[PDB]
């Protein structure tokens, strides 16, 4: 992190020591993930603004 | 110091370390504007 850092990175990162170069496979966890925001759990999982 | 008259027209992509002092003794009103970038390819 950094003071006033904007992180909208969407390109695959090099995990471990296996260059991906656009394969999104092993050692290539794609940097994005999305929520499971369903009204199922309690307060510990529901959204706030 | 750059003088514009080869074509004698230097405009290379210069570093930006902590700020810049820029001066122009001009007449052709060729002052327009400037790029600023870090990755040039949407990293940021």
């Amino acid at each position: 992190l950094k003071p006033f850092e904007r992180d909208i990175s969407t390109e695959i990162y090099q995990a471990g020591n296996k260059p991906c170069n656009g394969v999104a496979g092993f050692n290539c966890y794609f940097p994005l993930r999305s929520y499971g925001f369903r009204p199922t759990y309690g307060v510990g999982h529901q959204p706030y603004r | 110091w750059f003088h514009v008259i080869t074509k004698r027209f230097d405009n290379p992509v210069l570093p930006f370390n902590d700020g810049v002092y820029f001066a122009s003794i001009e007449k052709s009103n060729i002052i327009r504007g400037w790029i600023f970038g870090t990755t040039l390819d949407s990293k940021t």
